[PDB]
């Protein structure tokens, strides 16, 4: 025993991220449907980390509503990665202290088993 | 520890009380509790507890209480399972209980180190297996050209954190059929039993669970397996199946009615009344918390004014087409019961 | 022939100890393997010799209860190995860990015995021939693929595949299959024993009136002592071998848990007078899993189709429990209990379920390279699942974000339910041998058809089913 | 915790109580010993002149060998006793570590001919911390309100001495280490801290659900506070960010420093036997009155003092 | 466990074929397989499938397998050891497979327990490193003076789940001189044989890479040492240095041509061919995947339309300056091979 | 290792300067250096080291260094105790510095081995307890009514990479 608290924060961070991912997408079906004819020629003619280099470039529904409506998506996107690329590179976690777990559990199991014997095997 | 290992025997045991007086003697059940390293005043909250609702009555207790040197809290599981015996090869039933196998296992390495049989794993003896198979491989079911009767045996076992997987619990989950897995990690929670689906099993099958639960409970169970996903993703879930709602709202609602705890035993009948409800997504999408309301007058409302319901399985032994209607029009009532 | 010298093979009891009696013959020492036979009984107790002690002693290994033994007490030497009547006047018939009947229906007339301890098929009795040989199972099918005379073996801890999968094989198998069968039970439950029984009655398999019965059934458990689940898989092996040797035809061979020969050791050594080792085993597990696992094999004379089973102590697959194992299954399938959560079943886990006939040229190129390509896929996968993304899927890199469909849908295509988990849902028994498993498979991880609702092809693997169930669990206005 | 929380009961307890008093104190420090005792001489429980003493000193520690601090915890064992059997009267008993008890047997088992065990330990711990725990009890001519403490070897409650032992208290207090960094004192644990007598018919059944309710919000809290979110709270679910300020709060509600504590910062001793524990602790969980700027209610329980700290430490403009 | 550790050695040994009846008697090669453990039916799926190349013609294997009581388990490999001895005092040369030291591991720590001599670490014996030493330790070079014979040996393990550096593996990768780490972790992504660069190396330096690979090979190693880095970092990048894109883009195609597999051994020369084109940035940018097409291909091209090449190394013993402007004009080719 | 246990130790024991031929005797102190393990050599860093302030003019420094059989290693905690002692039994006081206990911890485990005295955790002979109690138990506060001495002890401890809570430590 020790890892399991290593292993439960993982464990912990899946639920709410993992599910999080498949709404990564959802954000998009609920956008498209009515956005598309108000675009291309149907007008003219953690978090990620998305929703920032925009922001730091400082150093009436119309462009304020066509900009936010393309730009909605820009910032979900954030989730998109925050369930995916947070996700993939955390998961690795896992099957590692897993992995280290049966290390240890077989570690101990033969470790205290050593003292067990280191007497017993020896008298007389 | 402290998880609720005794309450749950102490139930399953205190509900044996009907039958033994009732009329069917073969829906009876005997039942020897056994006690492994416990303090012996633990065991007087027992036999006096038991004995207060009568269930000693009908009971044999026996302790095998810390004082006692070790080989006692060794003999005592093979003493009682040897009490239902007579039970298990004279028509007669019964319900053992062997409490803390594990406490067993604490009391057995000592007896061998100290005759010097050269240890093995965490001391134990080597036949560490052959100490708790031996044992469970007498609860067993007996076929009418032997005898009929039985022996129903549910050793008790110390979880160190939540680790089922120890040596000792490896051995003992590596032989008996089917393991209740009681977690203190939930308990508080008010998730009490607190059994962990997916690491625990029936393992026998729908063959006890009476065509009642084959009716309802078949869902139950294998529904909260997978689940252990999107319970744990729920709670980060957004742009992705909307309507996915639905099999997570039958895990909330159905768990103020899942999480059964008191000093007092619901019929097989009663099981079918309220939990039943719940299957049939009749209560559901109203906002939980006052449900377990409902699973406690439900059944006064049922004595109450519906006797006859629960007659239907003492008459055919399902939920009955008619029956489903008559609950559907008491369970329906109640939506709107605390709705305005 | 069994037949000591002009001198007593009488031993008089000198030590019990519990699986251990001591013996001390004065004009006639017993052989190590020996089986003994104790006087003085109001039952059968035969104890096999294992040591040569000295001070004309041997020490055996005894084959049931030691219960009321006495020091002083005749022990019988016959002359030979514990042999068990071996035969066709077996078959239907059930064994126990000596050759006595215990099914309860009599004597087993039999022509002869075979011993239980035989010199294992030479290097020159070995045949390359693999010939290939179906079970209708995804992952346990497809992507670690068996064969005739070959291994199975599956790695879980307590109650996750093993018994079910065996179960499993014996429908897919076992039912139609040429030649005979044979199910040797070892340490595992006397229920599942019973009930197998029936069921082999219920099916006809076992055949209590004619003589049609294919299997045999040679057990040894749990309630016994060690010395008896050492020797129970061995005799269920007696068994399979005169069917293909003297009998030259193709026996499969079920043990429930074949390592249950080394539970035996961890019950016996020490108290033989040895010096424990890895866990505290014993200074033999390698040659022991090796001596009698060197038995169910194939030969010039005839092939057995064992199947075996082994357990995962402390679900620890780091335990040489399992592991010196892995070295003879001709096939593997470490079922996870980590997987058991995801309900995903059989718990085939994605990497550790090898094999030694998995070559385009008996499984196929195309099917070989998706299974490569599911595993690759699956590899990155469970980096993906938490590195990078963390837990939640969706964040960026919609090429992983296609594993979150692909390798996700590929998981479930593989979590065959099948007709053994029949008493928990009564699920559709999904198999059938390949047939359609093209087109249907091969597209999700190229992207053909993959994208339907996820979960929506959670329970069924054949691709068919995602359209079939859209209509069950839709979603769209 | 232990030796402090030893003192504490002592505080709460020990001082006024009918009938006697017992400290057996079990391998332990001998500076702690004495003070002891003068601190027992200068509040009047150890009188030297009159005769009105209440409590008995038996003493058996460290510079003493195993076989000494093997029996001393017996000894204030058969102390304890002779005042509930023989004179009927409702002892307590004061056992600084009992399970020096176990560290005796850890050095005196295989010297004495023994095949070790766990960690190294006896073919006997078992019925050991058994035979004698099972002396410290009530029976049908006197109590024994005893009072015990229990050492945690390597840190590991994995270590069948603090395990073993769990079967044997009428209430639980596993005090984290990993607690001590938060200063959260006594270090008491929300989970593994059990008990014997907490049904809704002696503790209560709104105080027993709104334990459950602590300890509840706590599970998925101790979840939370890593698991989904990582690290850094605020994120998103206010269902948990909830659990931030209530749990939070409910730590520190339940982080009572009191009077044994003196001599690190002279802090407010709460304490108080229930009173008004109602409403303020309630209104938390519920929503009540949590809200106050986090930590500004850390180094007290009672939330009166949350209005009351609110003016010590403020925040607006 | 089923990694490639024998198909390597299987195709190591499969290998020298040509020169078993060549021309150069010092470019030969008698191998010595031994197996320790295997299952009599593996060894014969070897010595069948070896003679089928007619490999067996030209090499000694020998068992230790299973049946064969732990000593045999562990006198064999110090029996092949001094097979190739013969050779390796004789002038000639041997590659000798000591197939599983480590089940020699598990095989040996039981000869001695039984002896009685108190064990150490994991039951092996004390001297477990004197055990894998002692031998290896007789691999050796020989300096004309003394023969010029030599005796190559390539010890194989069991890597349990991963880890290199267990008790036995430490034992013997502080002993022996390049260790290729062949992972079940990769495998089948397509990756194989799998080699784990930085926890591997070919230690004696560049000595054994002819000036052939010190032309190519001299940057494919370490190129994906730091690499291990950038190719688990591209996942990830953003706005960082536009044009680093190169140092990874020199993996994921390359990786297709370095992914070796199959019965059948590339010859120096070959992999001259092949391979050489690579690292010489000329294939590069096209997108991958029918890189294997090249590998598989360009040999058939090669012996179709381009035997002088080749030669060219049996001749000068090196890539050409001219062969270079040859292999340039026919790679180059490639790209457009498969591009509109 | 190398986290400064000995500096720290050896600017407690270099302070006691002033007071060492100061006015008030009470405000004085006394040092007893004991070396464990260590190689003479460092010892001799410290000797003359201290030697440079003059700090030596007022210690007594004793070694169990490594050529020294375990046993030596064993006996030297329990022999400046003894030196210090004098002082805790004579009205001045004494700052005793045990330099690493677990280093006697290392080297205490020998002795009984070989002895035959059944091993318990990680060789530690059982009463690795009563090994670092018995001793500590020394370094005392001392009432006027048995002599207002003392006698302060700093025991060194090597902590593997943080734990702190290792047997020994523990
Ligand atoms: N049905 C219930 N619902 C909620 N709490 C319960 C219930 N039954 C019992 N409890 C209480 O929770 C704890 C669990 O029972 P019990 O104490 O016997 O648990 P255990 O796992 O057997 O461990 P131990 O007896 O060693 O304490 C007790 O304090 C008990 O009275
Ligand atoms: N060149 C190759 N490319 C891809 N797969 C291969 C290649 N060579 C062999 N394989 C197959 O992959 C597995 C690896 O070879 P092999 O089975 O001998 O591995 P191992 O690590 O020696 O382990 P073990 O022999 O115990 O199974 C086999 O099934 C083998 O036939
Ligand atoms: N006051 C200080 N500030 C910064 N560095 C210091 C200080 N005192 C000492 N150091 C240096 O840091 C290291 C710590 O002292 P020292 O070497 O004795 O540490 P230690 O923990 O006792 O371990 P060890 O003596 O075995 O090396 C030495 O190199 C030392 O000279
Ligand atoms: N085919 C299956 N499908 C789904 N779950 C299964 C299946 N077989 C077994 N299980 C699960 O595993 C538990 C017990 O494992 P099982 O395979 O029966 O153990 P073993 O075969 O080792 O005796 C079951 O009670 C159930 O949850
Ligand atoms: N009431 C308390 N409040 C805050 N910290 C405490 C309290 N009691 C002890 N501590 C902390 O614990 C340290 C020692 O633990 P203590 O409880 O005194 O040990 P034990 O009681 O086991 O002898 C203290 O020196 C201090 O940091
Ligand atoms: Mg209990
Ligand atoms: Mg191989
Ligand atoms: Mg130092």
């Amino acid at each position: 025993r020790d890892i399991t608290r290593r292993l439960k924060s993982i464990k912990n961070i899946q639920k709410i991220t993992k599910s999080m991912k498949m709404v990564a997408a959802a954000k998009y079906a609920r956008a498209e449907r009515e956005l598309k004819p108000a675009r291309v020629y149907g007008t003219g003619s953690l978090c990620g980390a998305i929703h920032s280099s925009v922001a730091k470039q400082m150093k009436l529904a119309n462009i304020i509503y066509y900009s936010l409506k393309e730009s909605t998506t820009s910032e979900q996107s954030a989730r998109m990665t925050a369930m995916d690329n947070a996700s993939k590179n955390a998961s690795d976690m896992i099957d590692k202290l897993t992995l280290t777990f049966n290390r240890t559990r077989q570690a101990v199991i033969t470790k205290e088993l050593i003292e067990i014997i280191s007497g017993a095997a020896a008298l007389d | 520890r402290q998880t609720g290992k005794t309450s749950i025997a102490i139930d399953t045991i205190i509900n044996q009380k009907r039958f033994n007086d009732g009329t069917d003697e073969k829906k009876k059940l005997y039942c020897i509790y056994v006690a492994i390293g416990q303090k012996r005043s633990t065991v007087a909250q027992l036999v006096k507890r038991l004995t207060d609702a009568d269930a000693m009555k009908y009971t044999i207790v026996v302790s095998a209480t810390a004082s006692d040197a070790a080989p006692l809290q060794y003999l005592a599981p093979y003493s009682g399972c040897s009490m239902g015996e007579y039970f298990r090869d004279n028509g007669k039933h019964a319900l053992i209980i062997y409490d803390d196998l594990s406490k067993q296992a604490v009391a057995y390495r000592q007896m061998s180190l100290l005759l010097r049989r050269p240890p093995g794993r965490e001391a134990y003896p080597g036949d560490v297996f052959y100490l708790h198979s031996r044992l469970l491989e007498r609860a067993a079911k007996m076929n009418d050209s032997f005898g009929g009767g039985s022996l129903t045996a549910l050793p008790v076992i110390e979880t160190q954190a939540g680790d089922v997987s120890a040596y000792i619990p490896t051995n003992v989950i590596s032989i008996t059929d089917g393991q209740i897995f009681l977690e203190t990690e939930l308990f508080y929670k008010g998730i009490r039993p607190a059994i962990n689906v997916g690491l625990s099993v029936s393992r026998v099958g729908s063959a006890a669970q009476t065509r009642a639960m084959k009716q309802v409970a078949g869902t139950m169970k294998l529904e909260l397996a997978q689940y252990r996903e999107v319970a744990a993703f729920a709670q980060f879930g957004s742009d992705l199946d909307a309507a996915t709602q639905q099999l997570l709202s039958r895990g909330v609602r159905l768990t103020e009615l899942l999480k059964q705890g008191q000093y007092s035993p619901m019929a097989i009948e009663e099981q079918v009344a309220v939990i039943y409800a719940g299957v049939r997504g009749y209560l559901d999408k109203l906002e939980p918390s006052k449900i377990t309301k409902f699973e406690s007058a439900f059944l006064s409302h049922v004595v109450s004014q519906h006797q006859s319901l629960l007659g239907n399985i003492r008459t055919d032994g399902k939920i009955s087409e008619q029956s489903d209607a008559k609950l559907k029009e008491i369970v329906t009532n109640f939506l709107a019961g605390f709705e305005p | 022939s069994a037949a000591p010298k002009a001198g007593t093979a009488t031993g008089q009891i000198v030590a019990v100890i519990g699986a251990v009696v001591d013996v001390q013959f004065d004009e006639g020492l017993p052989p190590i393997l020996n089986a003994l036979e104790v006087q003085g009984r109001e039952s059968r107790l035969v104890l096999e010799v294992a040591q040569h002690l000295g001070e004309s002693t041997v020490r055996t290994i005894a084959m049931d209860g030691t219960e009321g033994l006495v020091r002083g007490q005749k022990v019988l030497d016959s002359g030979a190995p514990i042999k068990i009547p071996v035969g066709p006047e077996t078959l239907g018939r059930i064994m126990n860990v000596i050759g006595e009947p215990i099914d309860e229906r009599g004597p087993i007339k039999t022509k002869q015995f075979a011993p239980i301890h035989a010199e294992a098929p030479e290097f020159i009795e070995m045949s390359v021939e693999q010939e290939i040989l179906v079970t209708g199972i995804k992952v346990v099918d497809l992507l670690a693929p068996y064969a005739k005379g070959g291994k199975i073996g599956l790695f879980g801890g307590a109650g996750v595949g093993k018994t079910v999968l065996i179960m499993e094989l014996i429908n897919n198998v076992a039912k139609a299959h040429g030649g005979y069968s044979v199910f040797a039970g070892v340490g595992e439950r006397t229920r599942e024993g019973n009930d197998l029984y029936h069921e082999m009655i219920e099916s006809g398999v076992i055949n209590l009136k004619d003589a049609t019965s294919k299997v045999a059934l040679v057990y040894g458990q749990m309630n016994e002592p060690p010395g008896a689940r050492a020797r129970v898989a061995l005799t269920g092996l007696t068994v399979a071998e005169y069917f293909r040797d003297q009998e030259g035809q193709d026996v499969l061979l079920f043990i429930d848990n074949i390592f249950r020969f080394t539970q035996a050791g961890s019950e016996v050594s020490a108290l033989l007078g040895r010096i424990p080792s890895a866990v505290g085993y014993q200074p033999t597990l390698a040659t022991d899993m090796g001596t009698m696992q060197e038995r169910i094999t194939t030969t010039k004379k005839g092939s057995i189709t064992s199947v075996q089973a082994i357990y995962v102590p402390a679900d620890d697959l780091t335990d040489p429990a399992p592991a010196t194992t892995f070295a003879h299954l001709d096939a593997t399938t470490v079922l996870s209990r980590a997987i058991a959560e995801l309900g995903i079943y059989p718990a085939v886990d994605p990497l550790d379920s090898t094999s030694r006939i998995m070559d385009p040229n008996i499984v196929g190129s195309e099917h070989y390279d998706v299974a490569r390509g599911v595993q690759k896929i699956l590899q990155d996968y469970k980096s993906l699942q938490d590195i990078i993304a963390i837990l939640g899927m969706d964040e960026l890199s919609e090429e992983d974000k296609l594993t979150v469909s692909r390798a996700r849908k590929i998981q479930r295509f593989l979590s065959q339910p099948f007709q053994v988990a029949e008493v928990f849902t009564g699920h559709m028994g999904k198999l059938v041998p390949l047939k359609e498993t093209i087109k249907g498979f091969q597209q999700i991880l190229a992207g053909d058809y993959d994208h339907l609702p996820e979960q929506a092809f959670y329970m069924v693997g054949p691709i068919e089913e995602a359209v079939a169930k859209a209509d069950k669990l839709a979603e769209e206005h």
